[PDB]
């Protein structure tokens, strides 16, 4: 029939519903449906950011690129700006998920504190800035309780809890180098006295890092 | 339009850097030629 | 055509060199040998074969059919030349030599396609020549000639981007640089893995997957193999067909030491009865044994020499000589005690061992330069 | 005895009291220009190796052009302050010299000192003053204009895609050059600069207004509605005007009745459009 | 001033030259600051419009 | 191997013809130099 | 050869060395206005026509 803009928000949501049905490469196919089918609107007014969001859902999905992952949130965000409140909140969540997944802590703080951000403050804004501190002490610990404060907007969402799991290796690791440091020959009974966290896991951990 | 098309192909591949150009971009470029075909 | 032609020479191989196993592949092959018009390449093969006493009236009916063709041709060359198109003889025969080039042997491929370079004003038909050249010099080994036209192959490809024919050239290359015992560059060679297309000589995508994995254990350590080929969604899903082979790539990742000579006693056996791999299959384990040996023995310093036998590998005086050789040898940088029982390790520095290879380059150049002067001048 | 290189015109944009200091965000609503500026001026001459590496031949140079008054000069002002290259600013009417050679030697001149000095940019303005399509070969006055445009398209053929110079050239009027001058290997990419409609529109109104009072209750969406062709330098003028129209009442704070008065002042056109045609 | 042509004569060559020497030294990368200018005319209808 | 000449009556080329070229017939002493040549011309 | 540049000494304007080459007038035009130099091997699809 005559239209084609309401093909593109069926195609997205396929889109959602093959990856939250857990299906990634027919999840990936429907959204490059509606990529090539919103290259020809004239007017995608606001469909555009919703549309840039799970173009970097789904290619965060699998890994790859989080820089121009990172690229599809921030767009997704500037369409979302001061038209949609609710749609807006959640798109600091995963630009800055993202940024701690890209290992630049300290720039968490630097984009809430410019002025465009401190007008969206809340919640969930400030479950990220606790994470980012967490990750920029570079403990395991500090990292714990900001997971149990913010329960319920930290681990609510289905992609953070698949996200968390890889991003506490990368952060055992990162107190792993920082309490090794100061030093020479040392125990083991003492590295693990200085995580809470056993010895035998540890040792096998630190294996990895020389191998 | 096939060399209008085909060049036009690598600047989808270079504006998410990568060093392969694959078969979803030459379809994402026919949109947009065809678009300006579409337009006047 | 030259597009099935590498496949005879794999057969070639299967003939002669498994001595018992010399039967199923001296009729396999003459089911190809004797149609398709081959005259040249199986006389003394056929001498390595049996008697097969009337093969007479077998090469006359093929022979005939050899002048057939060349026949048809000196009634092409006059009719061509009456109303020219672009050289239409050439242009004719520039398709027609390769097919004289499978037939025939060099002689009549070589003046033919030296003739046809001159004669077309675009690469595009002269680097498709260059190819034809370089495909009968591996199977005549010319490894001197295969040096000429790699470089007048290169040559062509920087005007225009030829992917297709650079792509493509990057496996010739990477065919040739495992053909020497060169891992280091067959590995850089085959670092795409995506533009290597479901080629002819490789006509299953799945055999140069493993191909492009047996050298790629080999020329990079693990700050780069626990990149590029775990993570890689085009490597990775070629061998999810694969049970022996992501097996036999992961165990030496996942650390599963005992099951990792398990699977690389098959593969040895496979490299013996591989062609091309058959001239180094000795070469292979050796290195990787020792590449097996010190990835275990540099995360420790104090490791027991029976601690070995159950957890990497059976056989404890068989880790005891195999140890002894190696670090005999020059390689594997430990010290091994004997009546205490305990394997010692050292860390030397990057200095001697850097100083070792540069003392051996510096004699090579000088014996050439020294040998090269006496004979120059008198 | 060999020299270093030398020029008179220009030299080489001083860096300190010479970058124009306008800014990417000051040019409101231009996602196409702005975006594809980007890919033939300052993305090849830095990421250089992708262009290489998947071999699709980035452009020697760059023609746009459009109505006055769309950002023509206003967007080159931008690309000079955010560069990390040299920048080469010359004036396209200065080559007429009076006496005879100085322009064939004010015009390699330049591109040597593009070579020399860096991965460089050109950037020439009104070259209907040089590049037209009529010539008369009996004056002298156009007998050296002929030898200007013969030098400049000799030397950009004297480049091996190695030397990364770039030249950004702008004109008001394309239909007096001649097309000698738009062949590829010379220029490839054409760049319009339409004049905005309505999307376009209300994104100037934004950036324009974002330093002014105008002070709590006004409303711009109400004039973004209407019709009639409005440029990108009278836009600019609507507020300019407004605000002088506000210091005169000694008020420092813009009102709505400002704006009314200032909108039927600008643009001043009766109708054109007597009724019974439709 | 004028407005332009499609280049009858020789002399509005080099005077479309002249004319686009001025355009440019008003708003051509210059802060114009000071500089008041007035200009007077009879009869605005022959008038470049990028001017 | 035929010189490929295009005319298209612009005037940079001009010069290289003749100084007036009162016809377009002057274009063969050129083109009777390179004898085998071809005139091309655009729409 | 007609239209070849030469040397030429100046206190007498006696001839002095032949000068090479320098350009036919024809070579100069086809380089101002630059036609795409093509071939057969890329032309896509017009077989009837060649
Ligand atoms: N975002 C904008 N888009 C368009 N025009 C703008 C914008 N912001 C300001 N302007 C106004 O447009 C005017 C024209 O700038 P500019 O000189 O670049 O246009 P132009 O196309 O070069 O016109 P001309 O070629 O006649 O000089 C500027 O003086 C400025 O006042
Ligand atoms: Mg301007």
């Amino acid at each position: 029939m005559d239209d084609k803009a309401l093909l593109v928000e069926v195609q997205l949501l396929e889109s959602k519903t093959y990856h939250a049905l857990s299906n990634l490469p027919k999840a990936r196919a429907a959204l490059t449906s509606a990529r090539t089918t919103a290259n020809a609107i004239y007017c995608p007014p606001k469909l555009q950011a919703t549309l840039d969001m799970q173009s970097g859902i789904i290619h965060a999905a699998e890994e790859k690129d989080w820089k121009t992952a990172y690229s599809y949130f921030y767009e997704a965000f500037e369409g979302y700006d001061s038209i949609d409140s609710p749609k807006a909140i959640t798109s600091l969540k995963y630009m800055l998920l993202c940024k701690i997944m890209l290992n630049t802590p300290e720039d968490v703080q630097a984009l809430v504190s410019g002025k465009l951000a401190l007008r969206y403050a809340g919640r969930q804004t400030e479950a990220l800035k606790c994470v980012a501190q967490a990750s920029k002490n570079r403990s395991l610990a500090d990292f714990e309780k900001a997971l149990t404060d913010y329960r319920a907007e930290l681990r609510d969402d289905p992609i953070i809890s698949t996200h968390l799991a890889k991003l506490y290796d990368n952060l055992l690791e990162q107190n792993l180098i920082r309490v090794i440091e100061p030093f020479s020959r040392v125990q083991i009974e003492h590295i693990s006295s200085l995580i809470k966290l056993s010895k035998a896991d540890v040792e096998r951990k630190l294996s990895q890092m020389i191998l | 339009e096939v060399k209008g098309v085909c060049t036009e192909a690598g600047m989808y591949a270079l504006r998410e850097r990568r060093v392969h150009v694959t078969q979803e971009d030459f379809e994402m470029a026919v949109a947009k030629v065809m678009q300006k075909d579409s337009e006047k | 055509p030259k597009n099935p032609d590498l496949r005879i020479a794999q057969l070639r191989f299967l003939l002669s060199l498994p001595e018992h196993r010399g039967d199923a592949a001296v009729r396999d092959e003459l089911m190809a040998a004797v149609r398709d018009n081959n005259m040249a390449p199986y006389y003394e093969a056929l001498c390595k074969s049996l008697d097969w006493q009337i093969d007479v009236d077998l090469l006359n009916k093929m022979k005939k059919a050899n002048e057939d063709e060349l026949k048809r041709l000196d009634e092409e060359l006059e009719d061509a030349e009456k109303n020219l198109g672009e050289s239409e003889i050439r242009d004719a025969m520039m398709a027609k030599a390769e097919y004289l080039c499978r037939i025939g042997d060099k002689e009549g491929a070589l003046t033919a396609f030296r003739k046809t370079y001159d004669k077309t004003v675009a690469l595009g038909h002269r680097l498709d020549i260059v190819f034809y050249l370089l495909r009968i010099g591996l199977f005549y080994m010319d490894n001197d000639l295969i040096t000429r036209n790699t470089e007048k192959a290169k040559s062509l490809i920087e005007e225009g981007g030829d992917w297709d024919r650079r792509n493509r050239l990057k496996v010739y290359q990477g065919l040739y640089c495992v053909a020497i015992r060169d891992f280091k560059q067959a590995a850089e060679l085959f670092l795409d893995t995506v533009s290597t297309f479901t080629s002819y000589e490789l006509m299953d995508y799945k055999t140069f997957v493993t191909y492009t994995v047996y050298v790629s254990m080999i020329a990079l350590e693990r700050p780069d193999l626990r990149e590029k080929v775990i993570k890689g969604a085009e490597i990775l899903e070629v061998l999810h067909s694969l049970p022996a082979v992501r097996q036999y790539l992961f165990s030496l990742y996942e650390c599963r030491y005992s099951v990792f000579f398990q699977s690389l006693a098959v593969v040895e056996q496979e490299m013996k009865k591989d062609w091309l791999f058959a001239p180094h299959y000795r070469y292979y384990v050796r290195e990787m044994r020792i590449h097996a040996y010190s990835q275990l023995l540099e995360s420790y310093r104090s490791l027991t020499l029976g601690y070995m036998a159950e957890a990497f590998g059976v056989g404890v005086e068989f880790i005891d000589q195999e140890l002894s050789r190696f670090i005999a040898a020059g390689r594997l940088h430990c010290k091994i005690d004997k009546v205490n029982e305990i394997v010692e390790t050292n860390r030397p520095d990057s200095k001697n061992w850097q100083y070792q290879e540069t003392i051996k380059k510096g004699d090579l150049l000088l014996n050439r330069v020294q040998k090269l002067s006496r004979v120059i001048n008198m | 005895d060999v020299l270093p290189p030398e020029a008179d015109s220009s030299i080489m944009m001083l860096t300190s009291d010479q970058k124009p200091d306008v800014m990417y965000a000051d040019i409101g609503g231009m996602d196409i220009q702005k975006q594809e500026v980007r890919e033939a001026v300052e993305l090849p001459l830095t990421h250089f190796e992708l262009y290489k590496q998947i071999g699709i031949d980035p452009p020697r140079g760059v023609l746009m052009y459009g109505p006055p008054g769309c950002g023509k000069t206003m967007l080159a002002k931008a690309v000079a302050h955010h560069t990390t290259a040299a920048f080469i600013r010359v004036v396209g009417s200065e080559f007429v010299q009076k006496y005879l050679g100085e322009g064939p030697r004010m015009v390699r001149d330049v591109f040597r000192l593009a070579k020399e000095n860096a991965p460089a940019i050109i950037f020439i303005d009104e070259i209907d003053a040089i590049a037209t399509k009529r010539f008369d070969a009996q004056t002298g006055a156009d007998r050296e204009v002929q030898r200007i445009l013969l030098e400049l398209l000799n030397q950009m053929d004297g480049f091996d895609q190695n030397v990364n110079v770039k030249v950004i050239m702008a004109t008001n009027r394309a239909d007096t050059l001649d097309p000698a001058l738009l062949r590829p290997g010379r220029l490839d990419r054409k760049i319009e600069f339409p004049l905005p409609d309505r999307r376009q529109k209300r994104l100037i109104f934004s950036t324009i207004t974002s330093k002014m009072n105008l002070s709590e209750e006004v409303d711009l969406e109400d004039y973004v509605a209407r019709p009639d062709k409005i440029s990108g330098a009278d836009i600019n003028s609507i507020c300019q005007e407004s605000g002088m129209l506000a210091v005169r009442e000694n008020r420092y704070i813009v009102l709505a009745k400002d704006f009314e008065k200032a909108y039927k002042t600008v643009i001043k056109k009766d109708e054109q459009e007597h009724e019974f045609y439709k | 001033g004028g407005r332009r042509f499609s280049e009858g004569t020789s002399a509005d060559r080099e005077i479309q030259r002249t004319l686009m020497e001025l355009l440019n030294q008003m708003d051509g990368f210059d802060t114009l600051h000071r500089v008041k200018m007035i200009m007077a005319t009879n009869r605005p209808d022959t008038l470049d419009p990028a001017l | 191997d035929c010189t490929f000449i295009r005319v298209s009556g612009s005037e940079l080329v001009q010069k290289f013809i003749g100084e007036g070229a009162r016809m377009v017939r002057e274009l063969f002493v050129m083109a009777r130099e390179h004898a085998p040549s071809i005139i091309f011309m655009d729409e | 050869t007609p239209n070849c540049r030469v040397a030429l000494r100046n206190d007498s304007y006696t001839l002095h060395k032949i000068l090479p080459n320098k350009v036919d007038p024809l070579v100069s035009l086809m380089m101002v206005e630059k036609v795409p130099d093509s071939t057969y091997e890329m032309i896509g699809g017009l077989d009837k026509q060649i």
